[PDB]
RNA sequence: AAAACCCAGGGAACCCACU
């Protein structure tokens, strides 16, 4: 009856921005990254990578409600370093790491299949 | 430079009346020369302390040797030279009670300072000449370091 | 009774404030002129609360004494509870 | 239960000797003593299990039962005997007989 | 709020305490009026609190 | 009624194991031996056959209404 | 009539369903279903705002 | 900051499951890989069922549910198929769907088992997985029959559990809890893990404060819809694609802000 | 399909509606791939004293690992908790059925050891779609111009006498008038 | 209208249920040795409430017929099995003695409300409010009494892997968190 | 128009007993077909989600919408008028988790703190300095809760397991067990938060937060506690199991020894009564005296066994974790689960002789022993014998009968009370008059003070000695040095 | 025949559930 369909966990609608950047005003060099139609399966990794930057002072993520598919990543970096460039560096680092893991897994499969 | 107290203590008893918490235990320690008692809660897991150990304890208002009097925010990127590098165990907490053996007529001789480090308490019972730098509801550090 | 014999409590108690807010938001929603400079709002209840903090509600409240008499307190004359 | 006869006995404190019955006190100690006695008794049953209720509510119930001179029992026999209004008395359990 | 540090001697005149309390008791009004009947009611209303 | 297709917890394909499970049971095997002979290590997958009731055969005794 | 109709009576604009706990919303917030919200109406006055 | 270099060491590779170790990576990365195994790996599953006729004792929606949960061999077609909602076709086509047809009538006194073998596809590659016996869909008494045409479409685990290729994904790090993330009240009672390396005298490894989660152990057991290694490959590819799309959206948002 | 609000109950008086439904990846999991189907409140045990529920869970683990349908006759004296624990220990599990559960979101293993195992849950008739109903100026009774009774006839809720008393206590006279006159039978 | 129950008959300090009775009763449908044959054998008899006031009735033979510090040593009847004091709905409770009696009463009340295959020929019956389940299962943890209630042939409920864990906060007040994938699997 | 987010509704549960049984809430739209409400609202409603269904009313007019928003919002009735204490409190799962969270030995790595701070709505964005800087940056759980506590409030409470002799000797300000709750300047100094700190008890932390701060601030305080503690509970985790119900073999031997000693004690009392060697207590018959002795021995056995059982919890048993936090259960609950159920009672006494001088046909006639009369020596873990199981059913049936009959008789009561006083109000002259303007009280509650903004206080003038009263209050101005220490010298000479 | 079905005009008794 009120059961929502299956596809809103990942599908966006017209007028729905996938990512929304809101600059925080409480502390300098802080922004809120609102990711729509997503869950922990990206936010946890983004938080973990942003913890590896030694110039990031705050980086966390939360879901406002498990029934609403959206997450907010709050990123606070040191002054002279934008949080947005921290985010885009973390994304590139994850892409590089996953790609590297990919060819290494290919090599492992090849090593296993012919001994 | 910003140091409120400094003395060498010696561990005499570790949580003698029982072991209440697995990760933190209290140490009943006596001063080497100043003849004062100190009871300190310490994280055993990250800094194990055995009975009979001897350590230096330097209560300081700030880590920065210039006495810049930082507000107390977490700044891991500050590269200014702090005094924490000379030590190996920094506990940061607030002093909340300074009671002492005082009379309505004369001054107090034996003072007792109570400081809580988040949840870790420390009572320093000493003489008024050594605890004079402590102020109620003031901002301090711990800075201990064991030595042979 | 004149202002010399004005014996009720000077504080606007919670029932009076609750009814004043409702009856003022109802007026504002029905295209009544706004007493205070709004910074842009659509909900008339928020406008009424803003007027309450500004103490500019054009309402005089009639407090009925139990004997039959009544006092007339101005909203700006009443001390707001909050 | 018998006051006004036990209190007459020798070696018996006539000041602190209380009672459990409410009607008996009203015959002996009047109406205002009942308002105190009912307060203490009602407080006793409420606070017996360790629960707490503010004294404002205790005072009002004890006073509304004694604001008529006699014991106003909370039934149709006591509520519907005071001049409150036909609608008030018919709003209670007995409706047609009042109207 | 005011960072007393009660080890140091205080700096308020005790006569201010007595006068402040008496003035405060006048400001706490349950029953208005000035006739002695209202004065007794006001005294009895805040007898325990005063 | 009928055997579930997948483990509720796992999703392990169990619907094809029921006939072999019965064949092993009538083959004088203990049901515990039958379960790990069929290759069910997780007990959540084992309960799908250990606690299943095959009511479909009771449902098949009645003649079909529509023919 | 007095009790069953005058004192306590059936009222429009009311909903009744089972409650489920939820810790992700404030104490003054209640999570109502869409269908109840799509059947329960509030009379809003037309203003230029 | 930068990303560390992870490494893979495969302990075993079987047609059912794959067991391997990922070292020198964060805990969140490993957990995300597990979650993508469970959900984000796309496969082919039956989603559109048209019951032309039915006379079985099981009702129609029951048959459709049982058909949807049947695994399908999609080792290479799922990478070619477009999503049904994303295809520009006339609401169905072989480029975003796979046709299945079932037509079975029981014309004998024996109970005829409508198994997964009765599902006839038009694409020879996309077939039911079932050495092992076939998947029993429904039994039929004499005179009963069921005819249906089923379309299978690409989907992943978030959409529904019938698009879940993994039977079971075992995940554990630090089998001797040197990090002491969990605290055994009495560690003597606890049996050791498969990857534990302590002598039977010792219960748990000594605590180290400077340690971090690493050397993650995987055991990905496939349900048969995909090979256990292509599950991992497609999972990594999909996670990388999601990150790439997120970066593209981030770049659009940044250039809009500037 | 079971949705949230559907009333589920064990065989021990441990009833309860479905609070929420997470997917498999969000549900916690053991060292193996086993994720729980139902996650119940630990607080329902200590006051209700459904120790039989815990014993049923342990016996279910033992039965599923052993491969036999366990016996749970009340007065047996041949099957106690100690024997069940000893039997479970033989299958590579903890003595008392606790197991190291890993978090489904962060992946960090839970500090506590979650008691897990198979029980027998039963679904009750009291589902939420049969009980949910709302109304706005629906059908009106003919004897008096008041709303109907029961959701089958699109009836409205009754603002009974205690509700009127509570709204008097709140002092919300205007709301009480609205409910009893404007929203019921003007 | 009198209410009676069958009970074992105890001689001097011995049961009249000898081993030969069990041997003849195991081979039913062959010897045609039924319960009525045992009743006519003078081994068991029906005792009503009136006669219970004048009978010394033992729990079990293994305890109250062996010489000890004598309690009575004058038993007349012996209970066949203590578990038979329960009703039809209370007999499906695993380990009912380990629970609290209000919980057992609540389970017996809810046991009548659990949905499942209520009858085998439900497809013919035009019953109103018919609730049946897709995949009912026999309980892994069962009692010996279920073999006679035929609960293992028409069960109501599914064995489920439950975990008793405080969690995100939806299993808070007698509520349960379910698995979306499991539900999607029926 | 269809209701949207932010709309005001009235949300009540039958039976509506008190005025917190009917609250005003703000509408939030969520997909599924149930009323999702918050947790702390359960206690005023007494709705335990066990199939409970709720009623929701919508104020149609705009004027009545403001009437509810200014009167019936849940922040405005956190404190009850009936007992001047909060009614919202903290639900069990948050309470147990926060009790474990606020322990002294709780430490959090940067990431977990960095995650938890995101759920604080009232966070200014400044990460507090860790309690442990070296070797590793490590925050104490009390620091995180200090961020939760709003403004600057000061309270002193005692933990549930605070020893009564601790405040007597030393360590009264440095508690070895961390069992002294001290909140200072809006910061949690030290102590473990049980139900006596965050519950509905008067003078608790939430009650003081309501009074010192406003009411919206306390609303954020409740929401912040629930969100962050549940999120930390994911990392921590809380469960319950059979390992939480099994004591070591030494305790079981102690339990059996106590029962055997008590059982033999009753038997030797019984043989004293049979030989007329028992003497009757002055005030009752020899039967009632005999029943008193049997009840005393069994009650002592239940207490001693319960006390001995509750001394072997190993501080990790979840039963103790729930009872100590006071969230759910009691010391009796642990004792009956582990050690002994105890004596079963019907109508306040032992099991009556339903048959001819025997409770069951299984006991010999005139058997006044523990087992024969309803005492259960087994625990819920060991299981009850069939004679004990039936006797346990005896007690439970009495409980349900009480529950089923109490509703009708009690329910008639409040209707009489309300209808008797449905028109008693406070007029604008601060007097209390009924519908017919008859004054009931000259001032409400004889003082004119509402029942919400009052607190329990201690009168220092009462109960000193005469010399103690003079020593503590006279302000002796004759002493020089005392004046020098207390006042500044200009003020000292002014007084002198 | 605005066939604006702008969408019931039945009541009573009993039983069964849930709080
Ligand atoms: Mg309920
Ligand atoms: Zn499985
Ligand atoms: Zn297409």
């Amino acid at each position: 009856m009120n059961a929502p369909p299956a596809f809103e966990s990942f599908l966006l609608f017209e007028g729905e921005k996938k990512i929304t950047i809101n600059k925080d005003t409480k502390v300098p060099n802080a922004c809120l990254f609102t990711i729509n139609k997503e869950d922990h399966t990206l936010g946890n990794i983004i938080k973990s990578q942003l913890l590896k930057d030694p110039q990031v002072l705050f980086a966390g993520y939360k879901v406002p409600h498990p029934l609403e598919h959206k997450i907010i990543i709050r990123v606070q970096t040191t002054p002279d370093y934008s949080p947005q460039e921290a985010f885009t560096n973390a994304i590139t680092d994850l892409i590089s790491e996953l790609s590297l893991l990919e060819e290494r897994f290919r090599v492992a499969i090849k090593d296993k299949q012919e001994g | 430079a910003g140091i409120l107290f400094e003395d060498i203590f010696d561990v005499k008893d570790i949580d003698p009346e029982g072991k209440k918490f697995d990760r933190v235990s209290r140490l009943h320690c006596e001063s080497e020369s100043f003849k004062m008692d100190l009871i300190l809660d310490v994280n055993i897991q990250i800094y194990p302390v055995d009975l009979g150990d001897k350590f230096r304890l330097v209560i300081a208002s700030t880590l920065y040797e210039d006495g810049t009097l930082d507000d107390g925010e977490y700044n891991p990127t500050d590269d200014r030279p702090s005094r924490a590098d000379q030590f190996e165990y920094v506990m940061y907490g607030k002093v909340y009670r300074i009671e002492g053996d005082e009379t309505s007529t004369e001054a107090a001789t034996r003072l007792s300072a109570y400081v809580s480090y988040g949840g870790l308490l420390m009572r320093l019972q000493g003489d008024a000449n050594n605890l004079h730098g402590f102020e109620v509801d003031s901002r301090v550090y711990l800075l201990m370091k064991k030595l042979a | 009774q004149a202002n010399q014999k004005r014996i009720t409590t000077p504080y606007m108690t919670k029932y009076e404030r609750a009814r004043v807010l409702g009856t003022r938001a109802l007026q504002i929603a029905m295209c009544a002129p706004v007493m205070v400079e709004l910074e842009g709002e659509t909900d008339p209840l928020l406008i009424a609360m803003k007027e309450l903090k500004a103490r500019k509600i054009p309402i005089i409240i009639r407090r009925y004494l139990p004997d039959g008499s009544y006092e007339d307190w101005g909203v700006d004359e009443l001390i707001i509870s909050d | 239960v018998s006051l006004m006869r036990v209190l007459s006995e020798k070696d018996v404190d006539p000041v602190r000797t209380t009672s459990n019955d409410i009607v008996e006190i009203f015959t002996v100690l009047g109406i205002e003593a009942v308002r105190k006695a009912l307060e203490r008794e009602l407080y006793h049953v409420i606070s017996f299990d360790g629960s707490y209720v503010n004294y404002r509510h205790l005072a009002l119930l004890c006073d509304t039962m004694t604001c008529r001179g006699h014991l106003m029992a909370i039934t149709r026999h006591g509520v519907n005997r005071q001049d409150t209004g036909p609608l008030m008395k018919c709003s209670f359990e007995e409706t047609v007989d009042v109207l | 709020i005011f960072h007393i540090n009660p080890r140091l001697p205080s700096d308020l005149h005790p006569i201010k305490v007595v006068e402040g309390v008496k003035e405060l008791s006048k400001k706490l009004v349950i029953v208005n009026g000035d006739d002695p009947l209202s004065r007794q009611a006001q005294e009895n209303a805040t007898l325990l609190f005063n | 009624m009928i055997i579930p297709v997948r483990c509720f917890t796992c999703g392990k394909i169990v619907g094809n194991k029921w006939e072999a499970y019965l064949g092993l049971l009538q083959a004088e095997y203990t049901e515990g031996d039958a379960l790990d002979a069929l290759g069910l290590k997780r007990y959540c997958c084992r309960r799908m056959l250990l606690a299943h009731v095959d009511l479909i055969e009771k449902l098949l005794n009645y003649a079909p209404l529509e023919k | 009539r007095v009790r069953g109709n005058l004192m306590g009576k059936r009222v429009d604009f009311s909903a009744r369903t089972v409650i489920t706990p939820d810790p992700n919303l404030s104490i003054d917030q209640v999570g109502v279903p869409r269908s109840i919200a799509a059947n329960m109406t509030f009379a809003e006055i037309v203003t230029p705002f | 900051p930068y990303a560390n270099q992870p490494t893979v060491r495969i302990t075993e590779l079987t047609d059912e499951n794959v067991k391997f170790i990922i070292e020198n990576t964060d805990l969140a990365v490993a957990n995300s890989i597990r979650r993508v195994f469970i959900a984000e790996v796309p496969i082919i599953a039956i989603d559109w069922v048209q019951i032309d006729a039915n006379s079985s004792v099981l009702h129609d929606e029951f048959i459709a549910h049982r058909l949807g949960l049947i695994p399908l061999t999609s080792d290479d077609i799922v990478d070619k198929l477009q999503y049904s909602r994303d295809c520009t076709c006339e609401e169905f086509c072989p480029e975003c769907s796979v046709e299945f047809t079932l037509d079975v009538r029981c014309n004998e006194d024996q109970t005829r088992h409508v198994t997964s073998r009765d599902l006839i596809s038009n694409s020879p590659r996309v077939i039911p997985v079932t050495e092992q016996d076939d998947i029993l869909i429904v039994k039929l008494r004499k005179g009963q029959e069921l005819r249906l045409r089923a379309y299978a479409k690409k989907g992943f685990g978030k959409e529904h559990a019938k698009w879940n290729p993994t039977a079971g994904v075992a995940f554990e790090y630090d089998p001797d809890n040197a990090l002491r993330h969990t605290v055994y009240p009495k560690p003597e009672e606890w049996p050791k893990s498969e990857y534990s390396e302590l002598d039977e005298d010792e219960s748990q490894a000594p605590y180290d404060p400077n340690g971090k989660p690493e050397r993650f152990y995987y055991n990905v057991e496939s349900c048969g819809s995909l090979r256990p290694e292509t599950i991992v490959l497609s999972a990594l590819s999909g996670l990388k694609k999601k990150l790439s799309d997120l970066q593209t959206q981030l770049s659009h948002e940044i250039q809009s802000d500037v | 399909i079971p949705q949230i609000g559907d009333k589920f109950a064990s065989r021990h008086g441990q009833k309860g509606t479905c609070g929420i439904q997470y997917r498999q990846e969000d549900m916690p999991f053991t060292c193996e791939g086993i994720t729980p189907d139902i996650i119940i409140n630990p607080h329902a045990i200590p006051s209700r004293m459904t120790i039989g529920h815990l014993i049923e869970c342990l016996q279910g683990k033992v039965s599923a690992n052993k491969g036999e349908i366990g016996d749970a006759t009340p007065f047996n004296d041949a099957v106690n908790v100690q024997k069940i624990s000893n039997l479970l220990s033989d299958y590579g599990y903890h003595l008392r059925g606790n197991e190291v559960l890993y978090n489904g979101f962060t992946g960090r293993k839970i500090t506590s050891q979650i008691f897990i195992g198979p029980t027998y849950y039963q679904r009750l008739k009291h589902m939420v779609d049969d009980k949910i109903h709302s109304r706005a100026r629906g059908p009106i009774q003919i004897l008096n111009r008041q709303p109907m009774e029961g959701r089958s006839r699109d009836g409205g809720l009754r603002f009974g006498e205690m509700e009127r008393d509570c709204q008097i206590a709140h002092g919300a006279a205007q709301f009480l008038r609205e409910r009893l006159f404007e929203a019921s039978d003007p | 209208g009198r209410i009676c129950r069958p009970l074992l008959i105890v001689e001097k300090q011995k049961l009249l249920l000898k081993k030969r009775h069990i041997d003849q009763l195991k081979e039913r449908e062959y010897n045609n040795y039924s319960w009525q044959d045992l009743v006519a054998s003078g081994v068991v008899e029906y005792i009503d409430t009136l006669e219970e006031e004048t009978v010394m009735l033992a729990m079990t033979p293994d305890d109250l017929q062996e010489k000890e510090v004598a309690y009575c040593s004058t038993y007349t009847h012996c209970e066949i099995h203590p578990s038979m004091i329960l009703g039809v709905c209370a007999s499906i409770i695993p380990f009912p003695d380990h629970n609290q009696s209000p919980r057992n009463t609540y389970q017996s009340a809810m046991g009548k409300q659990a949905m499942g295959v209520y009858i085998t020929n439900f497809h013919v019956r035009m019953d109103t409010l018919a609730h049946v389940l897709y995949y009912p299962q026999k309980p892994l943890v069962t009692t010996r009494s279920m073999e006679y209630l035929r609960f293992r042939e028409l069960p109501a409920g599914i064995n489920s892997i439950v975990a008793i864990a405080s969690y995100t906060g939806y299993n808070q007040e007698d509520s349960v968190i379910m698995n979306r994938s499991a539900v999607d699997r029926g | 128009r269809h209701m949207c987010d932010g709309d005001i509704v009235i949300f009540n549960r039958q039976p509506t007993l008190h005025k917190m049984s009917m609250m005003g809430h703000r509408v939030r739209i969520l997909p599924w077909s149930t009323f999702r409400l918050n947790l702390s609202v359960t206690t005023p409603y007494n709705a335990d989600f066990d199939g409970d269904e709720m009623n929701l009313h919508l104020p149609q007019s705009l004027e009545t919408r403001a009437e509810i928003q200014e009167l019936a919002m849940v922040p405005r009735m956190i404190v009850t008028p009936q007992s001047n204490r909060p009614v919202m409190g903290i639900v069990q799962d948050t309470l147990t988790a926060v009790r474990k969270f606020t322990k002294r030995d709780v430490f959090l790595e940067r990431g977990e703190v960095m995650n938890l701070l995101m759920f604080l709505s009232t966070w200014d964005g400044k990460v507090p300095q860790p309690a442990i800087l070296k070797p590793r940056p490590l925050w104490t759980g009390k620091q995180i809760f200090s961020l939760i506590i709003p403004g600057h409030i000061n309270c002193i409470r005692t933990h549930s397991t605070h020893p009564d002799d601790e405040d007597s000797g030393p360590y009264k300000h440095i508690s070895p067990g961390d069992t002294k709750v001290v909140v200072e300047n809006g910061e949690l100094i030290m102590g473990i938060l049980c139900k006596k700190s965050l519950g509905t008890s008067a003078g608790s932390l939430v009650h003081i937060s309501y009074l010192e701060m406003g009411h919206d601030i306390t609303r954020l305080f409740y929401s912040n506690i629930q969100t962050v503690i549940n999120n930390w509970l994911l990392i921590e985790g809380h469960t319950i199991g059979i390992g939480d119900s099994i004591a070591d073999s030494k305790t079981y031997q102690d339990i059996q020894n106590t029962i055997k000693k008590a059982k033999q004690d009753v038997i030797e009392v019984i043989e004293k009564a049979h030989n007329n060697e028992l003497e009757p207590t002055p005030g009752n018959t020899l039967r009632q005296t005999f029943e008193n002795q049997v009840n005393r021995i069994l009650n002592d056995a239940r207490d001693k066994t319960g006390s001995s059982a509750q001394k072997s919890l190993s501080e990790y048993n979840n039963f103790k974790s729930m009872v100590v936090s006071g969230a759910k259960g009691s010391k009796i609950n642990i004792s009956q689960v582990i050690a002994v159920v105890g004596q079963q009672n019907v109508e306040g006494k032992r099991i009556p002789f339903g048959f001819k001088h025997r409770t069951l046909p299984h006991f010999i006639k005139d058997d006044y022993g523990p087992e024969s009369r309803g005492f259960v020596e087994n625990s819920y873990l060991a299981g009850l014998t069939p004679t004990e199981f039936f006797f346990h059913a005896m007690g439970g049936r009495e409980g349900l009968i009480d529950t089923a009959v109490k509703t009708a008789e009690t329910g008639y009561i409040q209707r009489r009370l309300i209808k008797s006083m449905e028109s008693v109000m406070v007029k604008y002259d601060a007097t209390v008059r009924n519908s017919i303007n008859q004054v009931v009280q000259l001032r409400y509650g004889e003082d004119g003070l509402a029942g919400e903004s009052v607190e329990f206080q201690n009168l220092a003038t009462l109960k000193p000695s005469n010399k103690a009263f003079e020593k503590k209050f006279r302000f002796d101005y004759t002493n020089e040095r005392a004046l020098r220490r207390t006042l500044q010298e200009d003020l000292v000479k002014d007084v002198l």
